[PDB]
């Protein structure tokens, strides 16, 4: 639902991340609405229309 | 109403009054079939005693 | 031939100018076509054209449909192109549910046609069958062309997307608990020769065996119902001279986690289907078992 | 109206193997020719100091030692990928608009990104496998006290 | 295991060591790598407690 | 060995403890395994029969 | 997920001597056998050694050796070795292991060793009681002889007395093919032979159905008009027992033979080996052989 | 906090038996702070916590 | 009462946090530069980064000390639950056939069924026949065996 290649290809503001358990714990247990995960590279920012 | 014979030592810890465990934080998230074997199956055995 | 020859690394394919660009400089002449780029240059994967009639075309407008070539029995078009999915409608092995729901999609003169010559003639129906690979592309009409693949991955212009092989949930077995790292999928054909007429079953097989004799030993642990009508058919109905009992054949490989469960939509209908994501196709012959 | 106040990113910490306190308990060398040899040993010589002895007790008589070590190996591995659309675009520019621009330097980014996660995973594992055989050849507490 | 107290040693260090999964509700063996070795004092003693 | 060492050396700041005329470093590697899907091998797993 | 890798390196964990290095240098190109693709392995999966057990069987061994992927072996350094996974259709140089002559030409299969000869080969690389025990690469009527044997033990030794059936394996497991005697090594029956048995009789059950009367009469008639060696000698194998066709009916014929060699195909399998390997280069040392790889 | 450093992925049945149990006897314990306890050290620890 | 008094053992397994001690260059690490390799394929491409460590112990007597400093939870229920044996020795039947239907009755055991493949595969490979319990909450289970 949410444009996660806008959010790829957009500059972005680095920050220190500070969760409190271990990230893929957070996104397992639902931590977060709208979550996406891919593994390696994913070519599907590239395609812009 | 419960039998005059129920164990006595049910009452001296925090238990279910209902005479089995039913907490789902013990149950695989999601898996409606295992939580309704877990607080009604009498033939598996309660997890708490 | 020196010493420098040898020592030298070969030409890079892509830091040579191509032959049309050459030429342009070579006469130093403009020209209006872009041609510093050539497209599909370094697609390694081997790919085809096939037209189709209007009403044939159906869920494989999306990509990743298996493409198959039968006999019409007839000379007039010689030869048609069908998916999986219409051979979903004759095989045992699909649900009525599914079996009625893709029975209304395909309600085509084409599609029904290619029904009738399949039942018609007394041939079996894989001596009927001839498997081309996996589409991706679909530009529409009255008559339709699509681009398969015959040996490759299956990806657009750019390969920015990669497509998946799609196989209709009925048909999809697999025989081992955990799956191998890397899996090779295969295409089943089994006769059950019961009274009447003989009903055929359609699989799409992953499995992590390479080799053909462990696989038909497994396949005939699986399959013991069908041998034995096999042979009840051969004590009592001499004359009828069937061969074989099932037939495989090896099309692809892909990697265990690839494997996935997803739907298709097709005039707001739903088809649920095992997805194969970075499936690449290799293709062989049916081999017989009995 | 909808709004997005901000999009951020991780900023990784960077570890370094000569930069941790556990360092300290290693000799760091470099040898180019490492994959060359196949084990490294150590000799060591031996003599015993000595006492004399009053009259009625057998002397004690000379004695040499002399002992061996040998080396341990244990190799470290990290791949990393690339697709091959972010290949074409690290080399290919079409027709130079913004929009082209803007996916060469992503891809480029990209390739950045992975080479330095990729060095910073080395620095880990190398940490990790020498804790792990420091641990391997550590005793317990009180085994050591008793000794 | 009948050896030298330093043979004794290292052996217990490295092999005298049993693993079980960490996942099962009952306690499984593992294979050695998959995940992390526990250490078993009683292996040593040959007592119980 | 000893003479292939480094030439030179930069400071660097850690917490140190003293142990009767032994002076030795604290460290708690933590931040090397933060959200890595390897286990902190100081992390472990005992049992008792 | 992680594709498949086509290098492997393997490293040991058990120290080496320079006797252990300078023997595995002698094995760059050889085949070698692995359970499992990883981009770097331990020594202990290598080879054919991690599957002698106690059963003993060569049929099983035969059976294990079939799923395990193949490798050839590049160049050696310190206490690494690197292996190449071969692609369908390329050219490779490979080194022929074992003591079986090749030829130009044939093709060549992958199987389980056999001795031969004083049996004192067994030099390689004894290290922790872990042995490098690596699969003969030999051509197929060797492959196809073995398989043979085997399978004729095994269905022999239905019902016949223990003692013929021990003469009967002793006859068989020897083996003498071009020029050079070989011998199989523990011809155990077991279920896995006993699986082949079961679809070679089922077989042949299916074959003397279908097989018409023109193809039974064939031999029959022929002996009435023929004389050869080849006949004479083809003749002595059958039991001891002018006209025209009874029925001609060449569509019947026609499909009858359709499905015989179905049946034929089903037969055959069973001792057919797979081709891993097509030669066509020799070194006149028969050391070593170039050759295309398929499977 | 206490269970952080151990889970990293979505977690196992073991895991949360054990987060559950931690909830369950801390819930217990800390219920009414003040009024079960008074003394200097706890409360400076319990605030730092 | 029967006329025996048999005897129980379990293990229970504990989550501790551990302590090291190390000498200053107890030991000596040799490295080599890390070294990539390319493997290509139509899609993508991947890159593996190895780097082989070599380690070489320099103290002749044990350098490093390891404690069990900490422990909090037992990951185990620490019950007095009693492991079936039908299930370790899952092939062993009683000659007659009601006698074995009956005890198995009683004593509540699951009747056995095996494939050839799947018995030769648990004999060889041990498969987990126990499932997990439709919920825990003491923990894994520490199963009591009894002499």
């Amino acid at each position: 639902m949410e444009n996660w290649s806008a959010l790829e290809l957009l500059p972005k503001v680095g920050i220190p991340t500070d969760f409190l358990t271990h990230v893929k714990t957070s996104a397992g247990e639902e931590m977060f609405e709208a979550l996406r995960i891919y593994y390696g590279d994913d070519p599907e920012r590239y395609n812009i229309h | 109403l419960t039998p005059v014979t129920m164990d006595v030592n049910y009452f001296k810890i925090p238990n279910n009054p209902r005479g089995r465990a039913s907490c789902m934080l013990a149950v695989d998230p999601y898996d409606t079939e295992a939580a309704t074997k877990a607080i009604y199956d009498h033939r598996e055995a309660d997890a708490q005693t | 031939m020196d010493a420098r020859a040898v020592a030298k690394r070969p030409r890079d394919p892509a830091d040579e100018d191509n032959e049309l660009v050459t030429a342009l400089k070579a006469k130093r002449e403009v020209n209006t076509i872009s041609v510093r780029y050539l497209y599909h240059a370094d697609h390694q994967a081997l790919t085809a054209r096939f037209f189709v009639p209007e009403g044939l075309v159906e869920f494989e407008a999306q990509p990743g449909a298996l493409l198959i070539r039968m006999e019409t029995g007839c000379d007039s078009p010689r030869h048609l192109y069908i998916s999986l999915y219409l051979l979903g409608i004759r095989a045992s092995n699909v649900s009525a549910s599914t079996r009625c729901l893709l029975e209304s999609v395909y309600t085509a003169s084409a599609a029904r046609a290619a029904l009738q010559w399949l039942d018609l003639g007394p041939h079996l129906l894989h001596r009927r069958l001839e498997t081309l690979g996996c589409v991706k592309t679909v530009s529409l009409g009255i008559t339709s062309l699509l681009t398969c693949v015959m040996r490759g991955y299956l990806y657009n212009t750019l390969k920015t997307e990669v497509f998946a092989l799609m196989i209709p949930k009925d048909m999809y077995l697999t025989w081992e608990e955990t799956r191998g790292r890397l899996q090779y999928v295969y295409l089943i054909i089994v006769y059950d020769y019961d009274g009447p007429e003989t009903r055929p079953g359609i699989y799409v097989l992953t499995s992590s065996i390479a080799h053909w004799q462990t696989l038909v030993d497994v396949a005939r642990g699986k399959f013991a119902r069908e041998r034995c009508s096999f042979v009840n058919r051969r004590i009592t109905r001499p004359r009828q001279i069937p061969l074989c009992t099932g037939v495989i054949q090896k099309l692809g490989w892909c990697l265990a986690d690839d494997i996935h469960t997803s739907f298709l939509v097709h005039k707001e209908l739903k088809l649920s289907v095992v997805r194969l994501d970075n499936f690449s196709v290799e293709l062989g012959d049916f081999r017989e078992f009995v | 109206f909808e709004a997005i106040f901000g999009t951020f990113c991780n900023r990784l910490e960077w570890v370094y193997f000569l930069t941790s306190g556990l360092a300290a308990a290693a000799h760091a060398i470099k040898f180019h020719d490492l994959n060359k040899l196949t084990t490294g040993k150590m000799l060591f010589h031996v003599q015993v100091p000595r006492v004399a002895s009053g009259a009625g007790l057998p002397t004690s008589r000379q004695t040499t030692i002399m002992v061996t070590k040998y080396s341990e190996k244990s190799p470290i591995t990290i791949p990393f990928e690339l697709s091959a659309a972010c290949l074409t675009y690290l080399r290919e520019t079409f027709e130079g608009t913004i929009l082209d621009k803007i996916l060469n330097v992503e891809a480029m980014h990209t390739v950045l990104r992975a080479l330095k996660n990729t060095a910073d995973a080395m620095e880990r594992g190398l940490i990790h496998s020498f804790l792990q055989t420091l641990l391997r050849k550590a005793p317990p507490y009180f085994v050591v006290q008793t000794l | 295991a009948n050896k030298t107290l330093f043979k004794t040693i290292d052996e217990y260090l490295l092999r005298a060591k049993d693993c079980i999964r960490g996942d099962t509700d009952t306690q499984y063996v593992c294979v050695e790598g998959t995940e992390q070795l526990i250490e078993n004092p009683c292996r040593l003693t040959q007592e119980a407690l | 060995l000893s003479q292939a060492g480094a030439h030179s050396l930069t400071p660097l700041s850690m917490d140190v403890i003293r142990l009767g005329e032994k002076t030795v470093i604290m460290e708690n590697l933590r931040r090397v395994y933060k959200n890595t899907d390897t286990k902190d091998p100081l992390e472990r797993n005992v049992d008792l029969t | 997920m992680a594709a498949m890798e086509a290098n492997i390196f393997c490293t040991f964990d058990h120290k080496l001597s320079i006797a252990d290095v300078g023997k595995l240098t002698k094995l760059v190109a050889a085949v070698v056998p692995i359970p499992q693709r990883l981009h770097l392995i331990k020594h202990y999966q290598l080879g054919l050694h991690q599957f002698v057990d106690h059963t003993r069987g060569y049929v099983r061994l035969r059976g294990l050796l079939r799923n395990m992927t193949l490798t050839l072996m590049r160049r050696v350094e310190g206490n690494q070795i690197l292996l190449h996974v071969p692609t369908h259709g390329l050219l490779y140089t490979v080194l022929n292991t074992g003591p079986v002559t090749w030829e130009k030409g044939d093709a060549l299969c992958v199987l389980p060793p056999l001795f031969h000869g004083p049996l004192a080969r067994e030099n390689l690389l004894t290290l922790g009681q872990w042995e490098l025990v690596l699969p003969w690469i030999v051509p197929m009527p060797l492959a196809l002889e073995i398989n043979q044997r085997l399978l004729i033990m095994g269905l022999f030794s239905l019902d016949r007395s223990y003692e013929e059936v021990k003469a009967a394996v002793q006859q068989l497991q020897t083996i003498t093919f071009r020029d050079a005697t070989f011998t199989i090594p523990d011809p155990v029956i077991d279920q896995h032979l006993l699986i082949d048995m079961k679809t070679a009789c089922l077989s042949m059950s299916m074959v003397a159905n279908l097989a018409s009367e023109l193809t039974m009469t064939y031999v029959r008639k022929l002996a009435l008009e023929d004389s050869s060696m080849l006949l004479v000698k083809c003749q002595e194998l059958l039991m001891r027992l002018p006209a025209r066709p009874q029925h001609v009916s060449p569509d019947d014929e026609i499909a009858r033979l359709s499905a015989l060699f179905v049946m034929l195909r089903q037969l055959d399998d069973l001792i057919r080996e797979q081709v891993v390997f097509t030669v066509c280069d020799v070194s006149p040392d028969n050391k070593s052989a170039t050759c295309i790889f398929k499977g | 906090v206490e269970n952080a450093t151990l889970a990293r992925q979505a977690l196992n049945r073991i895991q949360r038996s054990n987060i559950l149990q931690s909830f369950k006897a801390k819930m217990l314990a800390t219920l009414f702070l003040l009024n079960r306890t008074r003394d200097r050290d706890y409360v400076l620890k319990f605030l730092t916590r | 009462h029967p006329g025996f008094a048999l005897t129980a053992v379990r293990t229970d397994t504990f989550e501790v946090d551990m302590l090291l001690y190390s000498g200053k260059s107890c030991t000596s690490v040799i490295i080599n530069n890390p070294i990539v390799t390319k493997e290509e394929r139509d899609i993508s491409t991947t890159y593996h980064v190895t780097q082989n460590i070599n380690t070489v112990d320099m103290g002749l007597g044990y350098t490093s000390n390891t404690c069990v400093a900490y422990v909090n939870r037992v990951r185990t229920d620490m019950g007095v639950r009693v492991q079936d044996l039908f299930r370790v020795f899952p092939m062993n039947v009683y000659r007659h056939d009601e006698v074995d239907r009956w005890i198995r009755h009683a004593a509540g055991v699951e009747r056995p069924q095996l494939l050839d493949t799947e018995t030769i595969s648990m004999l060889t490979f041990g498969s987990m026949s126990e499932r997990n319990a439709a919920a825990t909450v003491h923990g894994q289970k520490a199963a009591c065996e009894l002499i």
